[PDB]
Formats: structure tokens, C-alpha cells, sequence
């Protein structure tokens, strides 16, 4: 019955769309347009909708497609979503700014809802493509109606995940890169006011480059093909955007394709840059930012061509990381250009004036943080890193000069008369940004002024100085002079009001094993390139803390600290408890056995635990709690995984049958861990289980002291 | 001005692996009584008439909605696409009585390459039909049955039926993807037409069967369902129930070592079904309850581990099966109150997945009542 | 043009041989099993290309300018030449190699198909304007022409026939400029002339020889040496016809198309040049027996052109009678069968009404 009004529903908002379709077409027109359907013996025992101009209709049709949304659960069945697509396909064919965005939407949905059948994405394939090309013709009040619906629609289509390419078709997948090419030799993605738009082709792009199986979309020289018409129209809309970030993502992606590309093309040493006639120019685009950056010097806006410089170098930097090369190596750009770019970018913060070089700053600051990535592949012996330190400095320099640091530095001595004008100008997140590049700084330059300046950091009371110090504060240490015992200021500047203060020295903790460690080099990255675009945070770090702590066994030590450790483990935060959960048997693994002070550790932590459920009587702290249980018993191989076992029969032995299923399905996980039928991991444990059992069952005896009752119970234990 | 069906025929060969697509189909050699060669020859020159053929032909797919609407999909008469099908005709017919005689003895390479040259062909028919109604509804107009291809597929799919090998396994699991196409192409009169495929479907669904097989499967039972006489069609009284073996598969899956993805589908294909026919006494009713309750509970295990948005689209995916499975769960409670005795049985199981399952359901922003309220049905 | 995807999909061009394009797109079997399922690859793109046939779309209304009317400039047709490439060529070094019939059926294949590209297409040409050794398919197809006029095989008789079409077509539509490219093909061509080159080919010869009176720097060549020319072996050929099959309706058509150039070359504006006027003389009998012996008009089109080649014989043997103006010590030798022929025609001229003043004219002189 449901079903049969849902139906008629379908059929009035059929007559609807087509009554759109037929106005498209302009043969006949039907307003005022009763629809058929829903016609009731209620009305005269009708008022079916009448409509009398075309905004009518579409409004009925949104308030319809609605409708269909809300009950798109219950109504999708398999190829219910074939109509319903076509009828969205209709629907997009002329779009309504937010009737067009609706829609888009609900075709998405469908496509997740029930997958996507080859032939009707064709015909909402072509109308897609044809707005995507009216974009630019479009006003944005028209087209950004829709187009962040665009977007999502876009992502689902185009998923960055596995198999997105299988949904589109790959002629589709061809033609939307070749779609996508031409935008970018029209310039209409750098025209279209909103930048998600030209994002959205980009994220196409990389999507085409890294995850889609090469050549699925379109054949592997056409693809190159329309990765080049992109790389054309990216050089020119950077240049003409104030910030290329928006772009510089899908540039650094096709320059590390590309040297995949051409590293298998030099062997069955050339740069990166000349092996690459599309990186080439790419190449002549960072250089042209440079030079007009030099040559401009105040005519050009200082903020748009330091952010387009800045781009390029943090694009150089990225490769110069990520890409590695004695048969074959690969060129990078000389720091000796960076030093020719420095002067400028000197000069420019002097021609800056004090309010035009915050936003100078913040693209030097980007500038800075590439140039960091580039020393993090390659530390700079010692005057590069020298002035940078100094340079990073500066917005405190100007304040320092006053102070014994200032004395000692070397480069100080300039710094102080060079920082006063570019400081003012220097933004308090920017500086923050040095900082944080100024404790990656290494110790061989401005030791002094280094050590210093993370005491300062974390002396200052700002917390974003403080939290760039605290990043780079464990290394420091470990530098300065023990790797093994953390410094009083720092301890005292542990505790920060931002809880993620608290996690990045939770990494530093996990960290600092391998400070007694020789300190290993250290890349930003360090590794996985960043995209284009905390008690828990406790247990992540404490997992990788562990492993190299030599604490299998150590000694009261261990003791005490897995005492506060099991506190936690049991902390009020359902998630607390949660994820967690198995970081105990990730402890398991930490601990060099599960037996004796271990096993007492289980055993205290257990009664505690019973202790508090019996006060908590709350199933979500219950489940976390079985659910952790069960992974220890699970990681042993030994008596705690029986001792685990037999409290998680006397969960199951209880009223609730929620209590039972988690303990069984605790019971479950570990007999797959022990990898034995049912019958040989109750073999194995078969005394002790069994006995606990009849433990139990003297505990029923106590509780009658009916038979009848009494042996349905025993049975159902059995 | 489509030509996605002439792009699809005439492209790099469909087939991964052995290059055989409708292109060489048309430039196939004859080297490499009623199924002459000549007449082999004649078929591939008749799908190359309808290559230069579809492009001149001008259409509209769909005159009325509601028309286009009955066939899911608007269609342009392209007179090509028939002319196509000759060439599938003569290629799905070969080997087919080779088969029969391998399996009478107790020739094999023959056979082999024209399978795996026939699953070209049932790819590119899928295309074929798939742009043009013409060239089906030829197919599927019968005296009360079948086209003589359509007969040669039957042949197919009985060997569908057949236990497959390894081999015969991905030909029959292109067959059903053929099916599906078929089902979604027929018309509401061709859908008693399609009630042959019925008797094929059981063995199609097996055990031995692979998953993608079974995916496709689904699907084809569903598109059959629509037409009210197919929809009883579906369990045997108490003879084996049909749907039973589906959804005993789903339960406990043979072939293990398959992406768990299309997994995944085929489980939420058959939730879709399951709606489609709530739309339009039993051991199968019983049996239902079990594989409908392991899945939820494979579900909020997931969730429970997962945390934050579903990046994967694996775990998206369940959050949206959870929910659909609630809700086919809530009825698999209004609909029987025995229901809930055949259910005791996984009701162990049940009854720990349902309460995560309401948080999860309370959380997402896409979750609404109708769909908390089959929740609360379950759980309490 | 959406004319050109059928063409490329399309029953074998070529009469019979069972050839697929679907071969020309796919077929198994320079060598070495890789690249050329690449090529194979990029003929499938092609057609991908071809299939949706944005680019044939309002008459081509894009491209203008020189190359007017141009045949809708197609992205997909430079992708389908490269597979073409692994084709014809490959002959070509079987041919520099001192079987070889089966690599000819492909090759001729693929010439067809060249044919096809290279007029309905803009892109291919676009190659061809492309320059030297570029467009390196053209260098190949000159080699091949130019060898296949000095072998006489059934398979080089054809292969002849196609080379020289295709440099034609090609000729055609390019710039004056885009010709002194093609100058090249005006020493190869010579041979083709001779009656041991096939006779097809000689009368696709007799047209790119008109082609040539076109081009400045083709011009020049046609009568550049002192013994020669390196032209008259076309007025030979018509005159004495070497064919055994010797079908009327083909030395007609090669007079034809020489007349033709005559008067093109006329409008434009030895002992070779005396050759043609000898020649047109001969033919304006040939064409006047045709119709002589029926009486009245053309029950033929052909008819009508040989009728057509007839009052522009007249005519150009007017306007050769302005040239040299000391027409008749040449003529004197064959003069008593020109006599014979020219009057009768005159009288043929008068009667029918469309014969013009100014061809009235030229009649009046004779
Ligand atoms: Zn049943």
C-alpha cells in the first residue's frame, strides 16, 4: 500500500518533469497542469496541484524531487534508480540554479544508492559536460548556485577512492579530461569567480594521474595531451592569482608523475626540470615569477608575485624530496637561484610597506617552509641554513635585539637593523611558522641563537611561538646535550591549554626513545607528500613508544606508569576507552610476557574493572570494556588468555543478554586468534573454563539456597 | 548523436586478456550445415552494415516519458544494431553443440576459443541492445517464444547452470552482467518471455557459482519480479525455496578469496529486491532472518572499528546497508511474528549488533525516523 | 565529415581481397609484436574520436582562408596515419629488399584508407603542410611510386594508381607554397608517364600533370629540359595506347583531362610543345569518330564529354593557333588528317546551340 502511493507520487512528478520537457520543446503547453495522479474521492465525497507559470512547475518539481530524496531509502529498488536517473537526466537538461543543484545532488545519491548502469549515465553525461562547458558563459550567481552541488556530485563521480574509475565509463572519463583540457586552454577556469570550480577540474586531473589505471580514461599520449593543455593554463592563472595554493596541488602532482615518467624512460643523470619538456616549461613559468619578482621590484604587487614565486620554489622543493635521482641522477634547482630570490625577497620586504608585507610575509613564509622541505632532503651545510634561522627570527629579532642571544648570534649583529622594518610587517602566525622552521633548523648553525630561541618560544607566552618550539623541543634536547632526561622549562611547558599541545608532546614522548637514539634526519613530510588541500592521541603515541622503550619487562618503573596507564585504559570517554581497546594488546606486544607482574597488572586492572561496572551500569563503557578485554586474551598465548576467557564467561553468565553476546563475540575473536576448532580451544582451556563454570554453578547453588528453574538454567548454561 | 554503443562494439578489445572484441568480430578471419562459414562471414559483414549503418539513422529515444519510463531507459531504433546481431547469433551459436559433444564423450580447443570469443559477443549484444530497442524487441517478440540466438543463449545458460569451471565460471557471471541488460531491455510483455530463465536461474545460483555471478543474479531476479505472475515465481512452496539459496550464499559465501566489494553489492542488491517486492509457513522465511542478521552485524562490527566519515567507500557503504538492512529487518518482524522464532536462532548475534547499530543511525545526518523507527523495532 | 568515420568503417573500399578496416584497426599481422598492438590501440582511439563526431558539425564553419570548403579538419584522422604507417612502409623496405604479395594486399589497404583521411580530413594534410622529411609517410609513399613505375607487378600496378591519387588529391586543396613541397614528386612521376606503368596510374598521371601545369614550380618542370621536357610522353600515350584491354572509354578520358590542362594552362598564363597540339589534333578526330558514326548528340554522358574534349580541342587548337604563331610548319606534317577532322566539327559545333561566341570563334579560324 505504501508502496502503491509511493508509486503514484512517482507518476505526478513524472507528468510534472515532462511537462517541462514539453515546455523545452514548446509544442503544447498545459498550464494551469492538474496531474492525473492522487486524484481522491476525499476532495468531493478533486484539487489536484494546478500550475500557471514555468517557475510553478519548477518549484513543484523541487518540492517533488524532495519528496523522492526523503523516501529514496524505502523507494530504490534494483533499477527503480534506471527511471529515476533518466528523470533526473530531464532535470538536469535545463537546470534551475537550485533546482539544477538539487538535482545534481539526488543524481549523485542514486549513482551511491544502487551503483551507476552504463547507459543512463550517458545521457546525463552529455548534459553534464555541456553545463560544465556553459560555465564560464554562466553568471556566478547562476552557475555557483549548482556548482558546489557540482562538486560533491563531481567527488562521487570521480572518487579519489578505489574503483571510481569503473563507475564512470571511460570514454566518459576521456572526455571530461579532454573537457577538463579545454577549460584550461579557454583560461575559463582561472575566469569562473569561484575557485572550487577550477579545484574540481583539478581534482579530476590528479584523479586521472595518480588512481585511475593509466589509460583506462583515454589513451596514454591524448592523456598527456590534456595534462599539458592543463599544465598551460595552470602557468598563466597563477601568475594571475593573488595565491596559486589552489592550484599548486595538481601541479606537484603531474611534476612527480612526470619524473615517474621519466626516471623509467633513462634506463630500460638528466634533471627532473630538462627531462620534462612540460616541467621545462613549468620551469620557464617559476622562472618568469622570479624574474618579474627581481626586475618589478616595487612596481609589482610585492604579495601576488612573492605568492607566485613561492609557489614555484615550494613546487621545486616538494620534487626535490619526493624525487630521487651513479648511472642516473636528477638536477634540482640551484640554491644559488634560491640566494638570487632571497635578495630579492629582501628587498622586497624592505620596498614592502609595513601593512603590504604582512600578506608578503605570509607568502614568504611559505616561501620559507618549501625552502625547509628542500633543507629536509638536503640539509645546507652551514650559511643558508645560517641566514634562514636568522631570517625566521626576525619578526622577535628586531624585539631580541636587546637580549644576550643577540650578543652572542653571529648574523644577529645585521639581523637587528634589518628586523625592525620587516618585523612590524611580520605576522604573529608567520613568525609562529619561522619558529617552527627555526627549531627544524639545525644545531651546526646559530647553535646559539637556536638554543636560545626554543628556550624563548617556550618562554614566550603566545602559544603559537610556543607550540612551534615545543614541535622541534624534544630534537633540540636531545641535541643540546642529553637525548635521554627532557628539560625542566619544557616539562613546566608541557601542559598547554590547547589539548593538541598535549598530543604533539605525546608523539614527542613516542619520539623520544629514538632521541636517546641518534637523532634520525628529519623531513617535514618525512614522508606521505601532504596533499594539495588526547588521552587516544595517548595511545598512538604509546604504541610506537613502546617498541622502542625497554620496557618488555624493566621494573617497578614499568609498574607505576602502566598503573596510570590502566587508570586511563579505563577512563570515563566511551572513545577514551575505545581505540584503546587492542592498544592494550598493542601492550601485550609491549610487554615481554603475560604472566606474573603482567598478569597481576591484568588481574588489579580487572577488579577495578568489575568494581566500576558494577557502579557504571552503562553498556557503553560495558562494550569497550569487553571489547578490550577480549583483544588481551586474544594477543596471549598463555594464562591470561584463560584467566580473559573465564571473566568473559562470567560476563556471559549474566542476566543480560547483552552481556553474553560480547563476551561470545570476544570468545569468537580469540579462537580465531588461537586458530583451533571449537572444540580443541575448549581442549586446551577445558579444565580451568570448566571449572570456573562449576564455580559458577556453586554460586547458583548459593542462589537457590526451585529444581525446576535451577536445571533450565543449568541446561542453558550448558 | 549518441554512438556509446558504436564506441563501446568498435574500441581496444572489451575482452581483458584475450584481445577477441566485436572489432575483429567484424575483421575476424574464417579460419580463425546451418552454421556455414560463409554465413559466419555474412554475420560479421552484418554487424559491419550496422557500424556504418547507426550513424545515419536520426531519433528520439523516447517519445513520452511514461513509454521511455517502462523500459527504464530511452532507446533509439537504430536498424545497424540489428544487423549487428546476426554476428553474435552465428558466434554465441558455435561451440555451444561442441560443448555438448565434449560432455557426451564423458574438439575441446574449439570449443574454447569460440567461448571465449562468445563472451565477446554477449558483451558487445549487450551493447548493441542496450542502444537500440529495435534489435531487442526482435529478440524478444515470440510466437507464445524465443529468438534462435536467444535459444543459442539458453544453450549458454543451461551451461550457466552447469557446473562451471574456472573458465566457465566468468563466462557464466558475463552471462548474467548479459541477463541484467536483457531483464532491464525487455519489456513488461517480454518479461514472460524472460520466466524461462527462471528454471535456468537455481543452478545459476550455487554454492560452486562465483560471486559476481550471483551479483548479476540478484539483479535479474529482481528485474523479474516486477511482473506480478514472476514475483510468486520466486521459493518452491517448500520445494527448495530459490531465493533460499541466494541468500544462503550471502549467509556463508563460498569462494572466499573475492573482493569483498562486490561482496558487499550483491548483499545490498538483494536488500534492494527485498524492498521491490515488500512493494508488489516457509523453511526460506526462516532461513531469510539468518543472512539478513549476519550482515547487519558484519555491518556495525565496522562501524564500531570505523571512526570518523567513511573515507573508504566500503564503510559509506554499510552505514547505508546497516540502515537498509534495519529496515528490511523491521519488517522481517511486522511481516512474521513466528519471524522472531526462526530469528532466535542468530538472535544471539542479532541482539548485539542492533544497539550500536541505533547509535550509529541516531549519528548520521542522512538517517531519518522511518529509518530509526525499523531499528527500534529490532532492538528494545 | 561524419561521412569520413563511415568511410572508415566501412566493407573493404577496394573491390574484393577481404579487407577489414577493422584490420586496419586491429590485425595481428614494423614487426615485433609491440607498438603495433599500440598503433592498433590508437586506431581503436581514433574511432573513438570518430564515434561521437563533434568535430563534423555545421559544415565545418571553423576553418577559413586558404583551403576553402575544407574537408572538416578531423583530430582522430592524424591518429589513425600512424598505424597506416606500420602498413605501408613496411612493403616499401620489402620493397628495398631485393610474402611479399601478402604485405602488399595490407599495403594497398592502407593506401585506400590513406586515400580516404586525406580528403575528407584537415588534420592529415595539416601533416603534409607539416615540414625536410617531415610528414615521413609522404616520403614513403614517393619511394613507393617512384619504385613501383620501375617494377611492372600485378601488385605494382595498383599500388602505382594509388600513390599517384593520393599525392594529387592532396596537391589539390594545399597552398602554392604547400606545392613546392610536392615539387619532389615531378621527378618520380616522369616514369609513371611511360606506357610500361600501368595505365590507370598513367591516367591519374595525365591528371597530376594537369595539377602540375597548375604550380609555378611545377610548370617549369613540365617543360624544363632541352630534350624532352620531361613532358610529351602524356601526348604519346593517348596517341599510341598500350592496353590490351583498350577500352574506348579510357583514352578518351586521358586526352581529356590533357585537354584540360591545356586550357588551363592557357588560362593561367620545346620539340614537346609541339607534341600537344599534334595530339589534341589526333584527338579531336578520336572524339569526332565516336559520335560521327551515330549521329546527332551524346545518348552517353562520357559521350557528351568526349563531345566536350572535342569543342575544346577546337578551341585550343585556335588559341595554339595564336601560339607559335607559325602554327602550320609543324602542322603541315600531320595537317591532312587534322584537315580532315576539323571542319566536319566545325559544321558539329554550329549545330548544336549551347557552342559559344568565343568558341566560334577559334571554329572560325578552322
Ligand atoms: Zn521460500
Amino acid at each position: 500500500i505504501f508502496g502503491v502511493l509511493t508509486k503514484e507520487l512517482l507518476q505526478l512528478f513524472e507528468d510534472l518533469v515532462y511537462l517541462h520537457r514539453r515546455n523545452v520543446m514548446g509544442h503544447a503547453v498545459e498550464w494551469p497542469v492538474v496531474m492525473s495522479r492522487f486524484l481522491s474521492q476525499l476532495d468531493e465525497h478533486s484539487a489536484p496541484l494546478q500550475l500557471m507559470s514555468m517557475q510553478n512547475l519548477e518549484f513543484i518539481e523541487v518540492t517533488l524531487l524532495m519528496v523522492l530524496t526523503r523516501i529514496i531509502a524505502i523507494v530504490f529498488f534494483r533499477r527503480q534508480e534506471l527511471l529515476l536517473w533518466q528523470i533526473g537526466c530531464v532535470l538536469l537538461e535545463y537546470g534551475s540554479p537550485k533546482i539544477k543543484s538539487l538535482a545534481i545532488s539526488f543524481l549523485t545519491e542514486l549513482f551511491q544508492l544502487g551503483g551507476l548502469p552504463a547507459q543512463p549515465a550517458s545521457t546525463f553525461f552529455s548534459s553534464f559536460l555541456e553545463l560544465l562547458k556553459h560555465l564560464v558563459e554562466m553568471d556566478t550567481d547562476q552557475l555557483k548556485l549548482y556548482e558546489e552541488p557540482l562538486s560533491k556530485l563531481i567527488k562521487t563521480l570521480f572518487p579519489f577512492e578505489a574503483e571510481a574509475y569503473r563507475n564512470i565509463e571511460p570514454v566518459y572519463l576521456n572526455m571530461l579530461l579532454e573537457k577538463l583540457c579545454v577549460m584550461f586552454e579557454d583560461g575559463v577556469l582561472m575566469r569562473l569567480k569561484s575557485d572550487l570550480l577550477k579545484a574540481a577540474l583539478c581534482h579530476l586531473l590528479q584523479y586521472f594521474l595518480k588512481f585511475v589505471p593509466a589509460g583506462y580514461e583515454s589513451a596514454l599520449q591524448v592523456r598527456k595531451v590534456y595534462v599539458r593543455n592543463i599544465c598551460k593554463a595552470l602557468l598563466d592563472v597563477l601568475g594571475i592569482e593573488v595565491d596559486a595554493e589552489y592550484l599548486l596541488g595538481p601541479l606537484y602532482a603531474a611534476l612527480k608523475m612526470e619524473s615517474m615518467e621519466i626516471i623509467e624512460e633513462i634506463q630500460c643523470h638528466v634533471d627532473m626540470n630538462q627531462k620534462s619538456i612540460l616541467w621545462s616549461a613549468l620551469k620557464q613559468k617559476a622562472e618568469s615569477l622570479q624574474i618579474s619578482l627581481e626586475y618589478s621590484g616595487l612596481k609589482n604587487p610585492v604579495i601576488e608575485m612573492l605568492e607566485g614565486i613561492a609557489v614555484v620554489l615550494q613546487l621545486t622543493a616538494l620534487c626535490t624530496v619526493h624525487c630521487s635521482h651513479p648511472s642516473v641522477v636528477i638536477t634540482w634547482m640551484s640554491l644559488d637561484f634560491y640566494t638570487k630570490v632571497l635578495k630579492s625577497c629582501r628587498s622586497l620586504l624592505e620596498s614592502v610597506q609595513k601593512l603590504d608585507l604582512e600578506a608578503t610575509i605570509d607568502k614568504v613564509v611559505k616561501i620559507y617552509d618549501a625552502l625547509i622541505y628542500m633543507q629536509v632532503n638536503s640539509s645546507f651545510e652551514d650559511h643558508i641554513l645560517e641566514d634562514l634561522c636568522g631570517m625566521l627570527s626576525l619578526p622577535w629579532i628586531y624585539s631580541h635585539s636587546d637580549d644576550g642571544c643577540l650578543k652572542l648570534t653571529t648574523f644577529a649583529a645585521n639581523l637587528l637593523t634589518l628586523s625592525c622594518r620587516i618585523s612590524d610587517s611580520y605576522s604573529p602566525q608567520a613568525q609562529s611558522r619561522c619558529v617552527f622552521l627555526l627549531t627544524l633548523f639545525p644545531r651546526r648553525i646559530f647553535l646559539e641563537w637556536r638554543t636560545a630561541v626554543y628556550n624563548w618560544a617556550l618562554q614566550s607566552s603566545h602559544e603559537v611561538i610556543r607550540a612551534s618550539c615545543v614541535s622541534g623541543f624534544f630534537i633540540l634536547l636531545q641535541q643540546q646535550n642529553s637525548c635521554n632526561r627532557v628539560p625542566k622549562i619544557l616539562i613546566d611547558k608541557v601542559k598547554d591549554d590547547s589539548d593538541i599541545v598535549k598530543k604533539e608532546f605525546a608523539s614527542i614522548l613516542g619520539q623520544l626513545v629514538c632521541t636517546l637514539h641518534g637523532m634520525f634526519y628529519l623531513t617535514s613530510s618525512l614522508t606521505e607528500p601532504f596533499s594539495e588541500h588526547v588521552k587516544l592521541a595517548f595511545i598512538d603515541n604509546l604504541h610506537h613508544l613502546c617498541k622502542h622503550l625497554d620496557f618488555r619487562e624493566d621494573e617497578t618503573d614499568v609498574k607505576a606508569v602502566l598503573g596510570t596507564l590502566l587508570n586511563l585504559m579505563e577512563d570515563p570517554d566511551k572513545d577514551v576507552r575505545v581505540a584503546f581497546s587492542g592498544n592494550i594488546k598493542h601492550i601485550l606486544e609491549s610487554l615481554d610476557s603475560e604472566d606474573g607482574f603482567i598478569k597481576e597488572l591484568f588481574v588489579l586492572r580487572m577488579k577495578e574493572a568489575y568494581t566500576h561496572a558494577q557502579i557504571s551500569r552503562n553498556n557503553e563503557l560495558k562494550d569497550t570494556l569487553i571489547l578490550t578485554t577480549g583483544d588481551i586474551g586474544r594477543a596471549a598465548k598463555g594464562d591470561l588468555v584463560p584467566f580473559a576467557l573465564l571473566h568473559l564467561l562470567h560476563c556471559l553468565l549474566s542476566k543480560s543478554a547483552s552481556v553474553s553476546g560480547a563476551a561470545y563475540t570476544e570468545i569468537r575473536a580469540l579462537v580465531a586468534a588461537k586458530s583451533v576448532k571449537l572444540q580443541s580451544f575448549f581442549s586446551q582451556y577445558k579444565k580451568p573454563i570448566c571449572q570456573f563454570l562449576v564455580e559458577s554453578l556453586h554460586s547458583s547453588q548459593m542462589t537457590a539456597l526451585d529444581v525446576a528453574h535451577q536445571r533450565e538454567m543449568a541446561l542453558n548454561t550448558l | 548523436q549518441g554512438s556509446i554503443l558504436i564506441n563501446l562494439l568498435l574500441k581496444q578489445p572489451l575482452i581483458p586478456g584475450s584481445s577477441l572484441s566485436l572489432c575483429h568480430l567484424l575483421s575476424s578471419s574464417s579460419e580463425s550445415g546451418s552454421f556455414s562459414l560463409s554465413a559466419l562471414r555474412e554475420a560479421q559483414n552484418l554487424a559491419f552494415t550496422g557500424l556504418n549503418l547507426v550513424a545515419r539513422n536520426e531519433c528520439s529515444r523516447d517519445g513520452d516519458p511514461a513509454e521511455g519510463g517502462r523500459r527504464a531507459f530511452p532507446l533509439c531504433q537504430l536498424p545497424g544494431a540489428v544487423h549487428f546481431l546476426p554476428l553474435v547469433q552465428f558466434f554465441i551459436g558455435l561451440h555451444c553443440q561442441a560443448l555438448q559433444d565434449l560432455a557426451a564423450a564423458k574438439p575441446e580447443d574449439s570449443v574454447c576459443i569460440l567461448e571465449g570469443f562468445s563472451v565477446t559477443a554477449l558483451s558487445i549484444l549487450q551493447h548493441l541492445v542496450c542502444h537500440s530497442g529495435a534489435v531487442v524487441s526482435l529478440l524478444l517478440s515470440g510466437v507464445g517464444g524465443q529468438h534462435p540466438l536467444l535459444k543459442m543463449l539458453l544453450h549458454l545458460l543451461a551451461f550457466s547452470s552447469a557446473a562451471t569451471g574456472h573458465l566457465q565460471a566468468s563466462v557464466l557471471t558475463q552471462c548474467l552482467k548479459v541477463l541484467v541488460k536483457l531483464a532491464e531491455n525487455t519489456s513488461c510483455d517480454f518479461l514472460p518471455r524472460f520466466q524461462c530463465v527462471f528454471q535456468v536461474l537455481p543452478k545459476c545460483l550455487s554454492p560452486e557459482t562465483p560471486l559476481p555471478s550471483v551479483l548479476l543474479a540478484v539483479e535479474l531476479l529482481s528485474l523479474l519480479a516486477d511482473h506480478d505472475q514472476l514475483a510468486p515465481q520466486l521459493c518452491s512452496h517448500s520445494e527448495g525455496c530459490l531465493l533460499l539459496l541466494l541468500y544462503m550464499y550471502i549467509t556463508s559465501r563460498p569462494d572466499r578469496v573475492a573482493l569483498e566489494t562486490q561482496w558487499l553489492q550483491l548483499e545490498q542488491e538483494v536488500v534492494w529486491l527485498l524492498a521491490k517486492l515488500g512493494v508488489q509457513n516457509c523453511q526460506c522465511n526462516v532461513e531469510v532472518v539468518r543472512a539478513l542478521t549476519v550482515m547487519l552485524h558484519r555491518q556495525w562490527l565496522t562501524v564500531r572499528r570505523a571512526g570518523g566519515p567513511p573515507r573508504t567507500d566500503q564503510q559509506r557503504r554499510t552505514v547505508r546497508c546497516l540502515r537498509d538492512t534495519v529496515l528490511l529487518l523491521h519488517g522481517l518482524s511486522q511481516k512474521d511474528k513466528l519471524f522472531m522464532m526462526h530469528c532466535v536462532e542468530v538472535l544471539h548475534q542479532f541482539d548485539q549488533v542492533m544497539p550500536g547499530v541505533s547509535m550509529l543511525i541516531r549519528g548520521l545526518p542522512d538517517v531519518t525516523d522511518c529509518e530509526e523507527a525499523a531499528l527500534d523495532d529490532l532492538c528494545a
